[PDB]
Protein backbone atom coordinates (compact mmCIF):
# COMPACT_ATOMS: atom_id res chain seq x y z
CA UNK A 1 0.00 0.00 0.00
CA UNK A 2 1.52 3.59 -0.91
CA UNK A 3 -0.70 5.08 1.46
CA UNK A 4 -0.59 8.58 -0.32
CA UNK A 5 -2.97 10.17 0.92
CA UNK A 6 -1.88 13.25 0.17
CA UNK A 7 1.52 15.43 -0.66
CA UNK A 8 2.22 14.25 -4.35
CA UNK A 9 0.59 14.82 -8.07
CA UNK A 10 -2.17 12.69 -8.37
CA UNK A 11 -2.90 11.92 -11.98
CA UNK A 12 -0.85 11.42 -14.80
CA UNK A 13 -2.39 10.68 -18.35
CA UNK A 14 -4.15 12.99 -21.22
CA UNK A 15 -6.96 12.64 -23.31
CA UNK A 16 -5.38 12.88 -26.44
CA UNK A 17 -6.68 12.64 -30.01
CA UNK A 18 -6.11 10.20 -32.91
CA UNK A 19 -7.98 7.53 -30.64
CA UNK A 20 -11.27 6.09 -31.24
CA UNK A 21 -13.33 7.58 -28.59
CA UNK A 22 -16.88 8.80 -27.88
CA UNK A 23 -18.49 12.66 -27.51
CA UNK A 24 -21.67 13.52 -26.57
CA UNK A 25 -22.78 16.97 -27.34
CA UNK A 26 -25.75 19.32 -28.48
CA UNK A 27 -27.09 20.78 -31.55
CA UNK A 28 -29.86 22.41 -34.15
CA UNK A 29 -32.91 21.29 -31.72
CA UNK A 30 -36.43 22.83 -31.41
CA UNK A 31 -37.49 24.02 -27.75
CA UNK A 32 -37.45 20.42 -26.52
CA UNK A 33 -34.38 19.33 -24.87
CA UNK A 34 -31.87 16.50 -26.10
CA UNK A 35 -28.48 15.17 -26.65
CA UNK A 36 -26.43 13.69 -29.35
CA UNK A 37 -23.37 11.49 -29.15
CA UNK A 38 -21.25 10.86 -31.40
CA UNK A 39 -19.08 7.91 -32.33
CA UNK A 40 -15.54 8.06 -34.61
CA UNK A 41 -14.54 4.86 -34.72
CA UNK A 42 -13.89 2.12 -37.41
CA UNK A 43 -14.97 -1.79 -37.38
CA UNK A 44 -17.52 -2.59 -35.25
CA UNK A 45 -17.26 -1.05 -32.24
CA UNK A 46 -19.66 -2.70 -29.33
CA UNK A 47 -22.16 -0.84 -27.28
CA UNK A 48 -22.16 1.81 -24.35
CA UNK A 49 -24.04 3.28 -22.01
CA UNK A 50 -25.53 6.41 -21.07
CA UNK A 51 -26.93 6.76 -17.33
CA UNK A 52 -28.52 9.28 -15.87
CA UNK A 53 -25.92 10.15 -12.39
CA UNK A 54 -27.95 12.83 -11.14
CA UNK A 55 -28.91 13.96 -7.69
CA UNK A 56 -32.49 14.24 -8.03
CA UNK A 57 -33.62 13.06 -11.14
CA UNK A 58 -34.50 16.28 -12.56
CA UNK A 59 -33.18 15.19 -16.42
CA UNK A 60 -35.78 12.72 -16.62
CA UNK A 61 -37.06 10.31 -18.93
CA UNK A 62 -40.36 10.00 -20.62
CA UNK A 63 -42.48 7.70 -18.84
CA UNK A 64 -40.29 5.84 -16.57
CA UNK A 65 -37.45 7.53 -15.16
CA UNK A 66 -34.52 5.43 -16.96
CA UNK A 67 -30.88 5.68 -18.05
CA UNK A 68 -31.67 3.12 -21.63
CA UNK A 69 -28.34 2.48 -22.62
CA UNK A 70 -27.62 2.69 -25.93
CA UNK A 71 -26.22 -0.99 -28.24
CA UNK A 72 -24.32 -0.26 -31.73
CA UNK A 73 -26.06 3.39 -31.97
CA UNK A 74 -23.58 6.26 -33.31
CA UNK A 75 -25.75 9.59 -33.09
CA UNK A 76 -29.16 9.18 -31.85
CA UNK A 77 -31.37 12.49 -29.59
CA UNK A 78 -32.46 11.53 -26.04
CA UNK A 79 -35.66 13.46 -26.00
CA UNK A 80 -36.09 13.81 -22.23
CA UNK A 81 -38.08 15.97 -20.02
CA UNK A 82 -37.15 18.36 -17.29
CA UNK A 83 -38.25 17.95 -13.89
CA UNK A 84 -37.26 21.52 -12.66
CA UNK A 85 -33.17 22.30 -13.50
CA UNK A 86 -30.87 24.29 -15.28
CA UNK A 87 -27.62 21.74 -14.96
CA UNK A 88 -27.66 18.31 -14.68
CA UNK A 89 -25.03 15.06 -15.50
CA UNK A 90 -24.45 12.43 -17.36
CA UNK A 91 -22.05 9.65 -16.54
CA UNK A 92 -21.57 7.84 -20.37
CA UNK A 93 -19.55 4.65 -20.76
CA UNK A 94 -18.72 2.88 -23.70
CA UNK A 95 -17.14 -0.73 -24.20
CA UNK A 96 -15.16 -0.01 -27.50
CA UNK A 97 -13.07 -2.95 -27.58
CA UNK A 98 -11.31 -2.55 -31.44
CA UNK A 99 -9.30 -6.33 -31.36
CA UNK A 100 -8.01 -8.54 -28.36
CA UNK A 101 -7.97 -5.86 -25.74
CA UNK A 102 -11.47 -4.98 -23.79
CA UNK A 103 -11.50 -0.77 -24.55
CA UNK A 104 -13.97 0.90 -22.18
CA UNK A 105 -13.82 4.44 -20.77
CA UNK A 106 -16.24 6.16 -18.64
CA UNK A 107 -17.16 10.58 -18.97
CA UNK A 108 -19.20 11.87 -16.24
CA UNK A 109 -19.96 14.37 -18.69
CA UNK A 110 -22.30 17.82 -16.97
CA UNK A 111 -23.97 19.32 -19.85
CA UNK A 112 -26.92 22.30 -18.97
CA UNK A 113 -29.09 23.10 -21.85
CA UNK A 114 -31.58 26.06 -21.19
CA UNK A 115 -32.35 27.78 -24.14
CA UNK A 116 -30.34 30.91 -25.13
CA UNK A 117 -32.38 33.04 -27.65
CA UNK A 118 -35.76 34.07 -26.01
CA UNK A 119 -38.06 35.14 -28.74
CA UNK A 120 -41.06 37.00 -28.56
CA UNK A 121 -43.96 38.04 -31.10
CA UNK A 122 -46.24 40.99 -32.14
CA UNK A 123 -48.39 41.02 -34.93
CA UNK A 124 -50.01 44.10 -36.34
CA UNK A 125 -52.52 43.78 -38.96
CA UNK A 126 -54.06 46.33 -41.60
CA UNK A 127 -56.61 46.49 -44.26
CA UNK A 128 -55.66 43.50 -46.43
CA UNK A 129 -52.10 43.49 -45.71
CA UNK A 130 -50.15 42.30 -42.74
CA UNK A 131 -46.90 42.00 -40.48
CA UNK A 132 -45.37 40.84 -37.76
CA UNK A 133 -42.38 42.18 -35.27
CA UNK A 134 -40.65 39.35 -33.77
CA UNK A 135 -38.94 40.66 -30.43
CA UNK A 136 -35.53 38.94 -29.86
CA UNK A 137 -33.62 38.54 -26.35
CA UNK A 138 -31.02 36.04 -24.41
CA UNK A 139 -32.74 34.13 -21.57
CA UNK A 140 -29.21 34.44 -19.94
CA UNK A 141 -27.89 37.61 -18.14
CA UNK A 142 -24.84 39.46 -19.52
CA UNK A 143 -23.79 36.31 -21.61
CA UNK A 144 -23.96 37.55 -25.29
CA UNK A 145 -25.60 35.75 -28.40
CA UNK A 146 -24.32 36.61 -31.80
CA UNK A 147 -26.85 36.11 -34.28
CA UNK A 148 -26.55 35.75 -38.33
CA UNK A 149 -30.07 34.40 -40.12
CA UNK A 150 -33.33 34.76 -39.31
CA UNK B 1 -22.55 62.87 -41.97
CA UNK B 2 -24.64 62.83 -45.05
CA UNK B 3 -27.90 60.40 -45.34
CA UNK B 4 -28.33 58.65 -48.99
CA UNK B 5 -31.83 57.23 -49.59
CA UNK B 6 -33.96 55.74 -51.98
CA UNK B 7 -37.08 57.78 -52.34
CA UNK B 8 -39.13 60.61 -50.17
CA UNK B 9 -42.21 59.50 -51.45
CA UNK B 10 -43.15 55.70 -50.95
CA UNK B 11 -46.01 54.06 -50.60
CA UNK B 12 -47.13 52.08 -47.47
CA UNK B 13 -46.51 48.52 -48.34
CA UNK B 14 -43.02 48.93 -49.29
CA UNK B 15 -39.60 48.33 -47.80
CA UNK B 16 -36.63 50.90 -48.79
CA UNK B 17 -32.66 50.79 -47.69
CA UNK B 18 -31.77 53.41 -45.97
CA UNK B 19 -27.73 54.62 -46.53
CA UNK B 20 -25.89 57.09 -43.76
CA UNK B 21 -22.35 57.89 -45.20
CA UNK B 22 -20.06 58.55 -42.49
CA UNK B 23 -16.76 60.52 -42.84
CA UNK B 24 -14.36 60.25 -39.96
CA UNK B 25 -11.98 63.80 -39.74
CA UNK B 26 -8.41 64.77 -39.00
CA UNK B 27 -9.63 65.89 -35.45
CA UNK B 28 -10.56 62.11 -33.97
CA UNK B 29 -6.47 62.61 -33.57
CA UNK B 30 -7.33 63.24 -29.78
CA UNK B 31 -8.47 59.91 -28.70
CA UNK B 32 -7.74 56.38 -31.54
CA UNK B 33 -8.80 54.60 -28.50
CA UNK B 34 -11.80 53.02 -28.85
CA UNK B 35 -11.62 52.92 -33.03
CA UNK B 36 -15.78 51.50 -33.07
CA UNK B 37 -17.64 54.31 -32.16
CA UNK B 38 -21.47 53.65 -31.43
CA UNK B 39 -23.89 55.75 -33.23
CA UNK B 40 -27.37 55.74 -32.86
CA UNK B 41 -30.13 56.58 -35.42
CA UNK B 42 -33.69 58.34 -33.85
CA UNK B 43 -37.06 58.93 -35.86
CA UNK B 44 -38.72 62.36 -35.11
CA UNK B 45 -42.43 62.96 -36.57
CA UNK B 46 -41.12 66.19 -38.45
CA UNK B 47 -43.84 67.75 -35.49
CA UNK B 48 -42.30 67.10 -32.36
CA UNK B 49 -41.51 64.25 -29.64
CA UNK B 50 -39.87 60.98 -31.41
CA UNK B 51 -40.90 57.35 -31.57
CA UNK B 52 -39.88 55.12 -28.91
CA UNK B 53 -37.62 52.01 -29.69
CA UNK B 54 -41.18 50.09 -29.80
CA UNK B 55 -42.16 51.92 -33.09
CA UNK B 56 -45.58 50.17 -33.23
CA UNK B 57 -47.67 50.65 -36.59
CA UNK B 58 -45.19 53.71 -37.22
CA UNK B 59 -41.78 52.64 -39.11
CA UNK B 60 -40.22 49.18 -39.17
CA UNK B 61 -36.81 48.17 -39.39
CA UNK B 62 -34.34 45.25 -39.01
CA UNK B 63 -31.94 44.73 -36.09
CA UNK B 64 -31.08 47.17 -33.11
CA UNK B 65 -30.03 50.16 -34.74
CA UNK B 66 -27.17 51.13 -32.81
CA UNK B 67 -24.71 50.05 -35.83
CA UNK B 68 -20.55 50.39 -35.24
CA UNK B 69 -18.77 53.05 -37.12
CA UNK B 70 -14.93 52.88 -37.10
CA UNK B 71 -12.81 55.79 -36.50
CA UNK B 72 -10.80 54.75 -39.71
CA UNK B 73 -12.33 55.43 -43.02
CA UNK B 74 -15.72 55.94 -44.61
CA UNK B 75 -17.83 53.32 -43.17
CA UNK B 76 -21.14 52.94 -44.38
CA UNK B 77 -24.15 51.66 -42.48
CA UNK B 78 -27.98 50.25 -43.06
CA UNK B 79 -31.50 50.04 -42.04
CA UNK B 80 -35.05 48.38 -43.90
CA UNK B 81 -37.45 51.25 -43.28
CA UNK B 82 -40.46 49.34 -43.49
CA UNK B 83 -42.87 52.18 -43.70
CA UNK B 84 -46.61 51.41 -42.12
CA UNK B 85 -49.70 53.63 -42.40
CA UNK B 86 -47.57 57.43 -41.97
CA UNK B 87 -46.75 60.43 -43.70
CA UNK B 88 -44.03 62.96 -42.96
CA UNK B 89 -41.38 61.28 -41.32
CA UNK B 90 -37.62 62.52 -40.08
CA UNK B 91 -33.99 60.54 -39.72
CA UNK B 92 -31.10 61.63 -37.98
CA UNK B 93 -28.05 60.21 -35.94
CA UNK B 94 -26.19 61.27 -32.65
CA UNK B 95 -22.56 59.68 -31.64
CA UNK B 96 -22.35 57.67 -28.62
CA UNK B 97 -18.97 56.39 -28.32
CA UNK B 98 -19.60 53.87 -25.89
CA UNK B 99 -23.07 52.20 -24.69
CA UNK B 100 -23.47 54.15 -21.22
CA UNK B 101 -25.12 56.91 -20.78
CA UNK B 102 -23.51 60.23 -20.74
CA UNK B 103 -21.70 58.93 -23.68
CA UNK B 104 -23.07 61.05 -26.24
CA UNK B 105 -20.20 63.65 -27.70
CA UNK B 106 -22.10 65.12 -30.67
CA UNK B 107 -26.03 65.46 -32.21
CA UNK B 108 -25.64 65.92 -36.02
CA UNK B 109 -28.18 67.90 -37.40
CA UNK B 110 -29.20 66.49 -40.71
CA UNK B 111 -32.52 65.59 -40.90
CA UNK B 112 -33.88 63.86 -44.00
CA UNK B 113 -37.59 64.21 -44.26
CA UNK B 114 -39.57 61.28 -46.51
CA UNK B 115 -43.68 61.46 -46.77
CA UNK B 116 -45.50 58.24 -46.55
CA UNK B 117 -48.90 58.50 -48.89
Amino acid sequence: CKESTKVLVKQAHNLNLGEYALELKSVQSDALESLQVEVEVQKNIGNMKNLPVSFSMDEIQARKRYNTPFENVRLEYYLLDQITAFDLIIKTSFTKKNDQGTFGETKKVRIQCYLQLSVSVEDIFKKDIFFFKFLLNSSVREEPVILYSS
Amino acid sequence: VQLLLDEPKVKVGEIINLKIITEPTSTCRRKQNSTVNFLDIVIFDSKTSKILPRSNRRILYNGSLTKPISTTKVSEINLEIIPIEKGRYEFSVCISKSNNQDGIIQFDSENVILSVI
